[PDB]
RNA sequence: GACACGGUCCAGACUCCUACGGGAGGCAGCAGUGGGGAAUAUUGCACAAUGGGCGCAAGCCUGAUGCAGCCAUGCCGCGUG
RNA sequence: CCCGCAGAAGAAGCACCGGCUAACUCCGUGCCAGCAGCCGCGGUAAUACGGAGGGUGCAAGCGUUAAUCGGAAUUACUGGGC
């Protein structure tokens, strides 16, 4: 099936997390259909701290896609705040 | 690295003063500056084109204090930049912290002031910052800390700096201890004696 | 500003140093005065050298500040950092047996030990020794075994004095073997105590009492005044007596039961060493004292490592290795100088510089010595005469039986016919062997070891001749054949 | 093939190895490796102090 | 520089280039050419000649000559 | 959904076990050994996080992955006043 | 990541100096021993070989070798000739 996961970026103590779509058989890295927006856990409160394009992961879920734990709960946050 | 060695030598070699001292003497009065160092210094031998080129870029080098690496660096950044790379790289050496913090005052040679950096004693918008390459940016203030407030060395510099000729485009203020780099400089507040395009054509081979 | 001071300046020394350089080292005011002052003291010239204690003697005559500095620090350091325990436990006895016959070799033991599946090998010889660490009536003995054969005589040395008591057999019938004579004194001059039994008693043709009368010519004190002999009897086969020798042997003990540090880094030596394909290094190592664990840096001679595995005779891995107690190793950059002393090191980064020291200077005086010698005598070989030279590669299972073979074939030369072995090494016959050998004319020999497949091609399609053994004795028959066909 | 060996005096016999380089001397017609002094069996030479490196010498202990 | 060793001798042939093959007192024999204060002074070797060579320990199957005598 | 790295059958070579009657094996997965070469490492810790399989879930598995150890191999910043 | 302790205290080498190409003088040998990327040094006046003093360039690095492109318009389409 196709979901919406977390993909690491950036550098060792230092994490950067795109948030994708794509094939669950593919590898955490591998290919994917559609980058949607990024979440930084050390980023400082002077800079934004996550983004994410809520009307995809709209089309997509109805579409047919899951959505993981964290991705989950950052939606929640994110519709908290907004 | 740094260059550890005589300082004169350098001076002697290259022919003319360097600062590279407190200057609570005259610098004759230290040295024969007219002759080269060696024993062979009291001839005076054919400079070809590529020598005078060298002896300017090592000139500059010397009087900033870069090692050559970070100077290359410096050259490619200048050249990366918009107009005329002499001005850019005049800019960009100047732009070091060792540079300023010498130039507004608070000590007595280029060598002191890094030392200062180097521990600590020194913040920049009220950050401590003790790297000697930082590059500042315009509108940043300088100050020092209280713990170091009392070195009798900075007293010292405060005063030997008054009879320095004193730039254009800094304010200090002797009275708080501090100071403010309002805006950077070009080429036209620096000395005429440096000519930019030995470098430029030296290193654009 | 300007004092009187005299000349107080700090000055560094190295170890051999001479007057010239000291001119200046020093830097003294008296510039001729200074080179009187040797020549004064004691006999000395121009160009003469001193040595760092004599160099310091002279600083101490100026009386400027002295320092010396020596190449040997390194070492000093390491051996500094080891953990050095306070606290002397009982430790085990270590004990040898010198029999020179299969009998003397192995029934001794075989009664004492499990099993004689160990005599089940082919051979008829100790062709290696071995360590059991059996334990007798409450009582923790450490046997060793001994070839006694052939060139084996420095495979006994290296044993023949690490040892604590030693124990031996004694043939009525032959009275005392030629090489068991040459063995007996290596513990004689140890000053280390012996303790002897009459073995193979079962046949009923034997002398006791003219070997116990015998005793006295031997060259050895008669236990009949105390002496240093044992009059103790023992059987091979009936084995009657042989727990009598375990008494005797458990009464010296008591003799001699010295208490042995028994917590921290531990020291030993490394008995038998060889390469195996998984094992790679092998490192048999009796551990006086000291515990060794897994991730403890192992140092023996010029070779390191950590120490990845630790086992036992029966390959059954153990967690650590006690004190008085053999165990086989691995971790070792290769293989291990036989009879090297195996010592456990604090920390990392040292060690590796400490043997590549060791390594180059290793090098530079073998170096020396060979140069030196072609050098001297390349015009001297200018005159010529009749010789027949026979060149050989060998190929050897374990390193003292490399040292055995090389040695034996050394011994063999002759004036006129010369054995000269081009270079041997252990472990399997491989391609630098084989185009070793297929370069110079000389022959591949595998003693109990193998050929591989990258040089068997080589071999195959240069028609390089290999020679394979299993036995010392037709070894040595067919060089003999082979270096005696050459001669006219 | 064949190597130049450089340096005054040479510690090499016919049954020596050693481990060559590249670069070529002009006079010795066909000679296109040199030999590289102070690795295997090749020691250093004797007794110099200038260029160390190149011959492979190790620095005059104080 | 290191010690050579000196020894006299005879000259069998001559070859091309002031190349020689010569036979020693100890009678080995060698090849040898000529040494360049002979190149200035125009001196001149011929089969016959009693000569001197030097010879190095590093190779005895090549020497020089030094010194032509009569 | 394969004509299937850690599945099946046949043939070949090679290694190993045996009562000789017959049997077993596939690191170009992570460490590691031998060999070749001028030349290239630790038989490490943990599923705390990302991601994956199974389950309702708790949870289990993961040498992927996160982190550590060795190496002046390189880029880069600092000191030796 | 921060604070305290003591002490200049625990820490600089490599290559080069005849022209190309930044930087010279003496001693030791005497077309030898040797250097060398090229031109080429060395036969008793060697800034070119070895040592020393001085100097030049890099720097926790410095050199040699291996290899690709550039210099090469020396495969020339841009841009060569008979
Ligand atoms: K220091
Ligand atoms: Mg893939
Ligand atoms: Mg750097
Ligand atoms: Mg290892
Ligand atoms: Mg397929
Ligand atoms: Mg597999
Ligand atoms: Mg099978
Ligand atoms: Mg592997
Ligand atoms: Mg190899
Ligand atoms: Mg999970
Ligand atoms: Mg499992
Ligand atoms: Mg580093
Ligand atoms: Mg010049
Ligand atoms: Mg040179
Ligand atoms: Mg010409
Ligand atoms: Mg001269
Ligand atoms: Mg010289
Ligand atoms: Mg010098
Ligand atoms: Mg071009
Ligand atoms: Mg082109
Ligand atoms: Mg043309």
């Amino acid at each position: 099936m196709v979901t919406i996961r977390l993909a690491r970026h950036g550098a060792k103590k230092r994490p950067f997390y795109q948030v994708v779509v794509a094939d669950s058989r593919n590898a955490r890295n591998g290919r994917f259909i559609e980058r949607v927006g990024f979440f930084n856990p050390i980023a400082s409160e002077k800079e934004e701290g996550t983004r994410l394009d809520l009307d995809r992961i709209a089309h997509w879920v109805g579409q047919g896609a899951t959505i993981s734990d964290r991705v989950a709960a950052l939606i929640k946050e994110v519709n908290k705040a907004a | 690295a740094r260059y550890l060695g005589p300082k004169l030598k350098l001076s002697r070699r290259e022919g003319t003063d360097l600062f590279l001292k407190s200057g609570v003497r005259a610098i004759d009065t230290k040295c024969k500056i007219e002759q080269a160092p060696g024993q062979h210094g009291a001839r005076k031998p054919r400079l070809s084109d590529y020598g005078v080129q060298l002896r300017e870029k090592q000139k500059v080098r010397r009087i900033y204090g870069v090692l050559e690496r970070q100077f290359r660096n410096y050259y490619k950044e200048a050249a990366r930049l918009k107009g005329n790379t002499g001005e850019n790289l005049l800019a960009l050496l100047e732009g070091r912290l060792d540079n300023v913090v010498y130039r507004m005052g608070f000590g007595a040679t280029r060598a002191e002031a890094r030392q200062l950096v180097s521990h600590k004693a020194i913040m920049v918008n009220g950050r401590v910052v003790n790297i000697a390459s930082y590059q500042v940016s315009p509108n940043d203030v300088v100050s020092i800390r209280e713990k170091a407030k009392k070195q009798s060395r900075v007293k010292a510099a405060l005063e030997l700096a008054e009879q320095r000729e004193k730039p254009t485009w800094l304010e200090v203020d002797a009275g708080k201890m501090e100071g403010t780099f309002k805006r950077k400089p070009e080429r036209s507040d620096l000395s005429a004696d440096i000519n930019e395009h030995l470098i430029v054509e030296l290193y654009s081979k | 500003q300007k004092p009187a001071q005299a000349v107080n300046r700090d000055v560094v020394i190295g170890e051999t140093i001479t007057v010239g350089e000291l001119a200046n080292k020093m830097a003294v005011k008296g510039s001729q005065v200074i080179k009187a002052m040797m020549k004064l003291g004691a006999m000395a010239t121009i160009n003469q050298v001193i040595d760092q204690e004599t160099a310091q003697l002279v600083a101490e005559e100026m009386g400027h500040k002295v320092i010396l500095r020596r190449e040997n620090e390194l070492e000093e350091a390491v051996m500094s950092d080891r953990d050095t325990g306070a606290a002397a436990e009982p430790r085990a006895p270590v004990v040898t047996i010198m029999g020179h016959v299969d009998h003397g070799k192995t029934s001794l033991l075989d009664y004492i030990r499990s099993t004689k599946v160990a005599s089940g090998e082919a051979g008829g010889i100790t062709q290696h020794i071995g360590a059991y660490h059996v334990e007798t009536e409450n009582g923790m003995i450490t046997f060793l075994d001994t070839p006694g054969h052939a060139a084996f005589t420095s495979m006994r040395a290296r044993g023949a004095q690490a040892t604590d008591i030693v124990v031996l057999v004694v043939a009525a019938d032959d009275g005392v073997m030629p090489q068991t004579i040459e063995a007996i004194q290596h513990a004689k001059a140890a000053q280390v105590p012996v303790v002897v039994a009459v073995n193979k008693i079962d046949k009923p043709e034997a002398d006791p009492d003219r070997v116990k009368n015998e005793l006295s010519q031997y060259g050895i004190l008669p236990e009949e005044w105390g002496g240093e002999s044992q009059f103790v009897h023992v059987s091979a086969k009936a084995g009657t007596g042989i727990d009598e020798l375990l008494d005797a042997i458990l009464l010296q003990a008591e003799v001699l039961e010295l208490k042995a540090v028994r917590k921290g880094m531990a020291s030993g030596a490394v008995i038998e060493s060889f390469l195996d394909k998984g094992r790679g290094p092998v490192a048999t190592v009796l551990v006086r004292e000291g515990t060794l664990h897994k991730g403890d840096i192992v140092l023996c001679g010029f070779e390191y490592g950590r120490v990845r595995a630790m086992r036992n005779e029966l390959g059954q891995e153990v967690l650590e290795a006690g004190p008085s107690i053999p165990v086989e190793i691995l971790g070792l950059s290769g293989v291990p100088a036989a009879g090297d002393e195996v010592t456990v090191v604090r920390d990392e980064k040292k060690a590796r510089e400490v043997a590549l020291y060791r390594q180059g200077k290793f090098r530079e005086v073998k170096l020396a010595r060979q140069q030196k010698s072609k050098l001297e005598n390349m015009f001297a070989n200018m005159t010529e005469g009749e010789v027949h030279e026979v060149n050989i590669v060998l190929k050897a299972d374990v390193q003292g039986s490399v040292e055995a073979i090389s040695d034996s074939l050394l011994k063999l030369s002759t004036d006129e016919v010369k054995v000269k072995i081009i270079g041997s090494g252990v472990g399997g016959i491989t391609e630098t062997d084989a185009t070793l050998a297929a370069a110079s004319n000389a022959i591949l020999v595998g003693f109990n070891v193998r050929a591989d497949a990258s040089a068997r091609k080589v071999i195959e399609a240069e028609s390089l001749d290999l020679r394979y053994y299993s036995v010392i004795y037709n070894l040595i028959d067919e060089v003999k054949a082979a270096m005696s066909g050459m001669l006219s | 093939v064949t190597s130049y060996i450089g340096g005054e005096g040479h510690n090499l016999q016919e049954h020596s190895v050693i481990l060559i380089r590249g670069g070529r001397v002009k006079d010795l017609p066909g000679v296109r490796y040199h030999t590289v002094r102070g690795a295997l069996d090749c020691s250093g030479v004797k007794d110099r102090k200038q260029a160390r490196s190149k011959y492979g010498v190790k620095r005059p202990k104080a | 520089k290191e010690d050579n060793i000196e020894m006299q001798g005879t000259v069998l042939e001559t070859l091309p280039n002031t190349m020689f093959r010569v036979e020693l007192e100890n009678g080995h024999v060698v090849t040898a050419h000529i040494s360049g204060k002979m190149r200035k002074n125009y001196i001149r070797i011929l089969t016959g000649d009693k000569v001197t060579v030097e010879l190095t320990p590093y190779d005895l199957s090549k020497g020089r000559i030094v010194f032509r005598s009569r």
